[PDB]
RNA sequence: CGAUAACGAACGAGACCUUAACCUACUAAAUAGUGGUGCUAGCAUUUGCUGGUUAUCCACUUCUUAGAGGGACUAUCGGUU
RNA sequence: AUUGCUCUUCAACGAGGAAUUCCUAGUAAGCGCAAGUCAUCAGCUUGCGUUGAUUACGUCCCUGCCCUUUGUACACACCG
């Protein structure tokens, strides 16, 4: 098992902040980009132009900064600096509900496992939750600096309707939510930067976060404690577990520093070769994506295009 | 404003001009428009101890 | 010209003496956090001061700008500054003098391994 | 080529000019190559265009003026002498028929007369106002590229101009015959009478 | 008369793609975008080129009247 | 009769009285390796070819 | 910017304000405008084309208008100092 | 002859010497309209649209203005 760049994705006039796929179509891809707009992907098995655009989506005023989508792959949320939310259908566009109420950049949005309500982290320092019909039940507050990025956690254990979020922002102090009586469960303490993701494992039991200090910075939630703290050495925008292996992805500045976490290597250390652009800076990703099965490994970059990476 | 005093000799005009303070307004601009200010950060020690506090 | 006045590289500066670790060298992010965090009376101004702040940031990861002194920046460029020397440049292993050296390292009163040379006019 | 139809009919002759080739009102912008190494990339051909009316900003940077079509230039030359100002599509009509003009007395084809015309009618080498004290005198430099181009279209078209003026001919036809005449070089041609007026001026002061 | 041209090229021009937008894919979309974009820009962006105010002093927005000094 | 075809590679500076003319540098496309210090009239760029009328002149400056 | 017995500011320049350009993003509208559905006219005749109509009414905001806002900061890359 | 209309009469002028003005893109130039003055009267002005170029992206040559160095017996300051 080992990474090779099979193709890339063109699309996009801005960078492409957010990817996301869902496990009912694994020819779905969700692009979100700084252009304001969602391109939805038809992926292609080729060994050139590897995937194709079919649906965009416009309709955001300014940058739509990141999109969920649901389980079966119907319907799209998409969150935007316009202190909006949209909900879309992938097939006629057609927008059914716009959730309105944030002050300012909405960052990050993320749709429940049995889709009935939707968090949403702004730059408000609020963390606003809705309904499908649009309103939104409560205000989450104690939190200092803006939220930057949000997640609920996977249900796997059987018979737990229970949902938790996490929550990660500018304050250098992450937080956990149980949404049933709206209460502040746990304040995971430790980090010394501005933290810029966080991610809960398929487990539903681990948490890594990650900031500008460049320690990936690893939780474990089932008891509540720090496990340890991994070192990128330089600045980090995502992180994503494998849904199938005991695997981790993270978006450096230099590149994608992929970790397993049993053995704790680092296995490829993969950067793209670039043809251009080289006295600057290369451009970097900003956001990474596994598929449902863990095959494909989807990563958008600064440079407004989508690079992949395939399991052997 | 401007004010004509008639005298014995001539008129004397009288001008007067009044800054008043932008901090002390309370309706409109507050301060003049190349006016900024850097609110200062209040400074905290690093806490190199990962901890996770329960509830 | 798109010369930029004092206001905008002033308050920049300042700026960034106390605001390095948190902004970036994206100028959208920056445009957000001066926001809050300054009081700039016109949209048209905080694009500016955001704008050029972005600038200086491309240079600072280059070498240091000048007429910026947060106590930070220094102390970094302070750490990585050893480079661990192989073998000091004075010592030699396998030292070279003069007559007028040797004379003097004998008039000092001490005996240390010496290689008289003469140095010709 | 198969003619597709449709609610409203459109012309079979401009229809067959879609899929085809995206060429001028009649004529084609292949077989047009300009001759001349100096004069190529600044008469800017094979980017054909419809019609010589380009509503374009072309005066904005310093060279961008040598992007627009050689065709378009020609006609901007032409609303002038005052009472012509505006009157664009007064300029398009007399560059059609002159172009019409070009084809029926030489089979040969009329753009590619106009762009060999304009690289004859460059002045090569040209004199310049050095003082001297009282006596003014001059000093030959060369031309740029774009100037022998900016120099030539404006040559063409005052002779066509003074030509044209206090006659019968209208101008389309003055505007043909100097075209030809300039291209295949004659000395009979205004443009080509300047051009080497100026020279030997310039190889009086070396 | 001419203004009135050049707006219904652009309204036509800009309705083809935004009607494959909608219901089309986006492929059609792009090679339909191109084909427009290489061969003029202003087939599918508005022009920018706007009046500028005259001047008291001048007949136009530049233009001033006569100097005379004697 | 000879015309020799010239490659701009670096343009001088202004010169003449009003200012109107440029120096610049040339390299001939046949024969090259040798270069040599002309006056221009127009607007130029470099990566322009000329057509020196002839060769064996330099200009350095107009006074 | 740099040099530098000068450092740090003030007025003027700039910022500001008005106006013009963008917004299928928000709030809305027979004193703005479409599309339909009634009622009709003409031409065809297939399942259409173009109009007229103020009490046909139902929805709409793209275009028109002005409130609030967003947006450009020479952004990104290359070259040269 | 206020101005408007009809008919008739149907002059100079064939692009203008020395001189000289304004202008760098929706700008110059062409072309009209509204407003102001207004009982009536626009060949004027203030604005607005319509049609829309050529040339340059420089320099101190001319003309002005600013600065530096310098000399001064000037300081209502060279009209001293
Ligand atoms: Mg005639
Ligand atoms: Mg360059
Ligand atoms: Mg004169
Ligand atoms: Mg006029
Ligand atoms: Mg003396
Ligand atoms: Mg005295």
């Amino acid at each position: 098992e080992v990474l090779v760049l099979r193709g890339t994705l063109e699309g996009h006039n801005g960078w492409v902040t957010s990817l996301a796929t869902s496990a009912g179509q694994p020819n779905l891809l969700l692009s979100a980009s700084r252009d304001k707009t969602l391109i939805s992907w038809k992926l292609t098995g080729d060994d050139q132009k590897f995937g194709v655009p079919v649906r965009s989506f416009k309709g955001h005023s300014h940058i739509v900064q990141d999109c969920t989508l649901t389980a079966d792959g119907a319907y799209a949320l998409s969150a935007s600096w316009d202190k909006t939310l949209r909900l879309w259908d992938v097939a006629t566009g057609e927008t059914y509900q716009r959730f309105v109420g944030h002050k300012s950049d909405v960052m990050s949005v993320d749709i429940d496992k049995k889709a009935s309500m939707i968090i949403s982290g702004s730059r408000d320092k609020t963390i606003k939750v809705w309904t499908i019909k649009g309103q939104c039940l409560a205000t989450l507050l104690g939190h200092n600096d803006w939220v930057s990025q949000v997640r609920v956690v996977p249900n796997e254990k059987a018979d737990d309707d229970s949902v938790t979020i996490i929550s990660a922002g500018n304050d250098k102090m992450v937080k956990a939510w149980n949404l049933n009586q709206f209460q502040i469960e746990a304040d995971f303490i430790g980090h010394n930067s501005n933290i810029n993701t966080l991610t809960a494992s398929p487990d539903g039991t681990l948490i890594a976060s990650a900031g500008k200090d460049g320690e990936i910075m690893l939780w474990n939630l089932a008891a509540k404690k720090a496990m340890y703290t991994l070192s990128a050495q330089d600045e980090v925008f995502s992180l994503a577990f494998s849904p199938n292996r005991y695997w981790l992805a993270a978006a450096t500045a230099t590149g994608i520093k992929v970790f397993s976490l049993d053995p704790q290597y680092l296995v490829d250390d993969l950067r793209p070769e670039f043809a251009g652009y080289s006295k600057a800076a290369e451009p970097h990703a900003v956001s990474l994506a596994w598929s449902a099965d863990g095959q494909t490994l989807f990563a958008g970059y600064t440079d407004n295009v989508i690079r992949v990476w395939q399991v052997m | 404003a401007t004010r004509h005093v008639l005298m014995r000799q001539g008129v004397l005009g009288i001008k007067v001009k009044i800054m008043r303070d932008p901090a002390k307004s309370r309706t409109g601009p507050k301060a003049l428009p190349d006016a900024v200010t850097i609110i200062e950060p209040k400074e905290e020690e690093p806490i190199l101890a990962p901890s996770v506090k329960d509830y | 010209g798109r010369v930029r006045t004092k206001t905008v590289k002033r308050a920049s500066k300042a700026l960034i003496e106390r605001y390095y670790p948190k902004l970036t060298l994206d100028f959208q992010t920056n445009k957000r956090l001066c926001d809050e965090i300054a009081t700039i009376q016109s949209k048209r101004l905080r694009n500016k001061i955001a704008g050029y702040t972005t600038h200086l940031m491309k240079r600072i990861q280059k070498g240091p700008v000048r007429g910026i002194s947060f106590k930070l920046q220094e102390e970094e460029r302070e750490r990585k500054d050893q480079y661990v020397p192989e073998v000091s440049a004075l010592d030699l292993s396998r030292l070279n003098v003069d007559n007028q050296t040797s004379d003097l390292v004998k008039s000092l009163g001490l005996k240390l391994p010496l290689s008289v040379i003469n140095v010709s006019a | 080529f198969t003619p597709v139809v449709l609610a409203t009919p459109i012309p079979e002759e401009v229809q067959q000019a879609q899929t085809e080739i995206k060429l001028f009102n009649k004529w084609s912008f292949e077989e047009v190559e300009v001759k001349d190494a100096s004069l190529v990339d600044y008469v800017q051909v094979r980017q054909p265009i419809f019609v010589a009316h380009t509503a374009g900003r072309y005066a904005n940077k310093r060279f961008r003026k040598a992007q627009c079509p050689i065709i378009e230039r020609l006609t901007n030359s032409l609303m002038m002498n005052g009472r012509n100002n505006g009157k664009k599509l007064k300029a398009v009509r007399i560059i059609k028929h002159t172009l019409d003009i070009i084809n029926v007395l030489t089979d040969q084809n009329p753009i590619q007369v106009v762009v060999d015309a304009i690289t004859n009618t460059g002045p090569r080498e040209d004199t310049t106002r050095v003082g001297g004290g009282g006596a003014a005198r001059r000093q030959a430099v060369d031309v740029s590229p774009l100037r022998r181009v900016n120099q030539a279209i404006a040559l063409l078209t005052i002779g066509a101009r003074e030509a044209a003026f206090r006659n019968i001919k209208t101008i389309a036809e003055t505007l043909a015959e100097e075209l030809i005449n300039a291209a295949k070089g004659s000395s009979t041609s205004y443009a080509i009478k300047k051009k080497d007026e100026l020279e030997r001026v310039a190889k009086s002061n070396r | 008369h001419v203004s009135q041209v050049y707006a219904i090229r652009q309204a036509i021009a800009k309705g083809l793609v935004a009607y494959h937008q909608k219901y089309v894919d986006e492929q059609s979309k792009n090679e339909l975008k191109k084909a427009f974009t290489s061969y003029d820009r202003t087939l599918l962006i508005a022009d920018s080129r706007r009046p500028e105010p005259k001047k008291f002093g001048g007949k136009g927005a530049r233009s001033r009247f006569q100097k005379s000094y004697r | 009769t000879p015309v020799t075809l010239a490659k701009v590679i670096k343009v001088l500076g202004r010169t003449g009285s009003r200012g109107g003319v440029t120096q610049v540098r040339v390299e001939f496309l046949e024969d090259t390796s040798r270069t040599i210090v002309r006056n221009v009239k127009g607007p130029v760029r470099e990566n322009d070819i000329l057509v020196l009328m002839e060769s064996e002149r330099e200009a350095r400056r107009l006074r």
